[PDB]
């Protein structure tokens, strides 16, 4: 779709969509699962590097 | 009784280290506006007979 030319734009829509919507969030939603557990057990142990 | 946070200092870091993230997570989406929805709401009807 890049190489049409000027004035033409491309929408993803139904299943498409919810795929592009779902990959985007991939590195957010497992960084604070990380995040999460890191806390916790931090929390858990008195210590940082435990 | 507060000695239990005294005796560990990770423990009340880690607590406000989530309270930090989640303020910080919350203040984009909340909205900004200059004042608040004060005004009474109003419904309006039209008619036109001309």
């Amino acid at each position: 779709i890049a190489k049409l030319p000027k004035g033409i734009g491309y929408e993803w829509t139904g299943i498409s969509l919810q795929e592009k919507q779902s990959e985007s969030q991939m590195a957010f939603l497992l960084g604070l699962s990380m995040l999460v557990v890191f806390l916790v057990l931090a929390a858990l142990y008195e210590s940082w590097a435990i | 009784m507060s000695q239990f946070f005294i005796r560990r200092p990770v423990f009340a870091w880690v607590i406000a280290i989530f309270i930090i993230i989640f303020g910080l997570l919350s203040i984009p989406k909340l909205p900004i506006a200059r004042f608040p929805s004060v005004a009474p709401p109003q419904v309006n009807i039209s008619a036109t007979y001309p």
